[PDB]
């Protein structure tokens, strides 16, 4: 899984980011989330 | 000897595993390698 | 890291760009083998990759 | 006798088939064996360290089941790798303070790991300023960009 | 043999550094790699990212430890904190013999 | 033998991304791309003090 993972596709890693949020001041705003998909529990 | 006996058993009963771990291990440890060369960073392809 | 494109990825050697799959689908397929940076072995890109 | 015949010649055969193979190995395993001593030391506290690393390395990552867990901060990146001087090499000997070891556990008291240059071409040393990038804007069609690539910035 | 206990538990990690065994198969669903990002914009990261190193390495740092956040929940400030270098009483290594 | 041949670099890769200063590990982002790239700034990644020699 790992060695599918990333270095198939070029020269970098493939990252998925499902869900993407930003902390400032302290709190922690969300911006995306995935909730079914590739990213649900298992 | 004994205990040298049951790990040897739990070894050769997995030695396929082993063959399998190497196998897969020695074809990508190059590309993986390949994308943190550039620089002293690795590259990422953040699809989202 | 800031900046982008400052070293650029080498996709010479690398799976062809139309065989990407899509993220929806979660099958593994077998990882191919000999794949690496294959650029001519100079300039400031990839100078630590696997041709040296 | 009949016994000694039998006995000999079976232990003749296994010897003579395997002999050679018992001398040549044993004639190269001192180089291994005299590497393995050298880097003895830096063992059980390696093992120790990951040990105690493997828990947390998996609730990071299995914490959420579904994705995994990273703090994202905006950096600046150093000068990529010039052809000569960079080249990969695998002189790397030693450990910390000139002979092998490890650190003492890294908790948040003592956070910042002694960073260790090895002999190996590639380091990153001398980042001890903010400074401009030697590439800092580059031509992807003639290959001309500003700044004069260096090992020493 | 000091090290036999805890080699069962390493072989989760010595190999693979970075990544964990337990945990491969759902993080990773094929070609990509989940992940989820925490894009942090506090000043402690501000000041740890950018401005060490030089002159200003306390400009907002003390900013931000002047108001309510803690040390604690803070990145560590790297122009105080001890490291296992130049410590008190010499490195700070261990060595097996 | 690929894994003897090629896992040595990557281990000495891996340890000269890691930022002491910043901590963690330092990921930048990626017709095939622009023709055009920038490098701002570079920050101090390491300070004289955290440097120990092998």
């Amino acid at each position: 899984i790992i060695g599918r993972a990333g270095g198939i596709y070029g020269d970098f890693f493939n990252f998925y980011a499902c869900d993407l949020t930003l902390k400032l001041n302290v709190r922690t705003v969300r911006i995306t989330t995935q909730p079914s998909g590739r990213c649900t529990p298992k | 000897l004994e205990q040298l006996r049951t790990v040897s058993d739990v070894l050769n009963e997995r030695k396929q595993d082993l063959a399998d771990i190497l196998t897969v291990a020695g074809k990508f440890i190059t590309s993986l390698a390949e994308a943190l060369a550039s620089g002293p960073y690795f590259k990422v392809m953040l699809v989202n | 890291g800031l900046g982008i494109n400052a070293p650029p990825p080498c996709l010479t050697g690398f799976l062809p760009a139309s065989q990407w799959r899509s993220p929806a689908d979660t099958r593994t397929e077998p990882l191919p083998s000999g794949l690496y940076c294959k650029i001519p072995k100079d300039a400031p890109n990839a100078v630590r990759g696997a041709r040296n | 006798l009949v016994a000694a015949v039998g006995f000999g010649n079976t232990g003749g055969d296994i010897f003579e088939r395997g002999g050679p193979y018992l001398v040549r190995g044993a004639q190269d395993l001192l180089p291994t064996s005299a590497l393995l001593d050298e880097y003895s030391p830096a063992l059980f506290c390696t093992i120790r360290n990951y040990h105690d690393a493997a828990p947390k390395l998996a609730g990071a990552l299995g914490g959420n089941g579904y994705s995994l867990l990273t703090n994202s901060l905006v950096v600046g990146v150093g000068n990529p790798y010039v052809y000569p001087d960079n080249l990969p090499r695998v002189n790397a000997k030693g450990g910390p303070e000139g002979r092998p070891g490890c650190w003492q556990p890294i908790t948040r008291d003592l956070w910042p790991f002694p960073y260790l240059v090895m002999d190996t071409g590639a380091s990153i040393a001398p980042y001890n300023h903010f400074e401009l990038g030697q590439p800092m804007f580059a031509e992807y069609v003639w290959g001309r960009q500003v700044g004069e690539n260096t090992i020493n910035p | 043999g000091r090290a036999a206990p805890y080699l069962v538990g390493a072989l989760k990690l010595i190999l693979t550094v970075p990544f964990n065994i337990d945990n491969i198969p759902k993080a990773i669903r094929g070609d990509y790699i989940n992940v989820s990002l925490k894009l942090d914009l506090t000043l402690s990261s501000v000041d740890n990212a950018f401005l060490s190193g030089t002159g200003v390495s306390g400009m907002l740092r003390a900013l931000e430890q002047a108001w309510g956040r803690d040390p604690a929940t803070m990145i560590p400030d790297v122009r105080f904190t001890p490291n296992p270098h130049d410590a008190p009483g010499g490195p700070l290594v261990e060595r097996g013999e | 033998e690929t894994g003897l041949h090629a896992y040595p670099n990557l281990a000495a890769n891996v340890l000269n991304i890691n930022s002491p200063n910043q901590g963690g590990i330092i990921g930048l982002p990626v017709f095939n791309y622009l023709p055009f790239g920038m490098n701002l700034a570079s920050t101090a990644m390491t300070l004289p003090k955290q440097i120990a020699y092998s």
